[PDB]
């Protein structure tokens, strides 16, 4: 799970 | 250092900020502690090769399973490169250091997909709440998953900052918000961050 968010 | 920090973030959480008669943190604000550095973007695609991060001045860098990292500069083609030891090579994209290419193709993947004076990541972890990433400037930044919000923290200016909830960033001076404390969720983001500090020295 996960990496930063952007976008 | 961790440990300069850990005295000042010790040091404002001994004060209990929030616990206050008046909260003035407009007041512990300082526009002049802005940290140079801070992680734009992370991908931890490290159950198969490793952690690749994005620099706000948009260099990535990718710390891999060998310890190794190679970063890549805002530029496009300037490298450098870490081994398992700390060794520290300077090439280029277009250069060819031979055996670098497999690497490359495996930052320009994480580059890509985060798109789509240095100060690389000395090192991380994830928690059930955030992933820590020491930066080798000293910088130790927080950015929790639940809210979004994020605690970057640099020890050479006893400053720490704050990007909240709504995105909005601001930046406090340690102490000064020791004068003048701060809400209840930045006060318990810095006891957070104390104890991922003292860990970051634990494990370290």
């Amino acid at each position: 799970l996960l990496c930063s968010t952007p976008n | 250092h961790l440990s300069d920090m850990l005295q000042q973030l010790h040091s404002v959480n001994a004060s209990k900020p929030s616990e206050r008669g008046l909260v003035r943190q407009e007041e512990a604000e300082d526009p002049a502690c802005i940290p140079i550095f801070w992680v734009s973007k992370w991908v931890d695609y490290s159950d198969k090769y490793g952690l690749g991060y994005q620099l706000c001045d948009n260099s990535v860098g990718v710390l891999f399973n060998d310890s190794t990292r190679l970063i890549l500069y805002n530029d496009g083609d300037s490298l450098q490169y870490i081994e398992r030891d700390g060794t520290e090579s300077y090439l280029t994209v277009s250069s060819h250091p031979n055996s670098l290419m497999k690497k490359i193709t495996l930052l320009k993947y994480f580059r890509n997909y985060m798109s789509e004076r240095l100060p690389y990541l000395r090192t991380w972890f994830r928690t059930r709440s955030a992933i820590i990433l020491h930066l080798s400037n000293g910088s130790v930044q927080i950015n929790f998953f639940q809210d979004h919000t994020k605690l970057i923290l640099c020890p050479l200016m006893a400053a720490v900052t704050y990007i909240d909830e709504k995105r909005d960033f601001r930046t406090y001076r340690l102490s000064l918000l020791e004068e003048y404390g701060c809400c209840k969720e930045l006060a318990s983001r810095l006891r957070y961050a104390r104890t991922m500090v003292d860990k970051l020295l634990s494990s370290r």
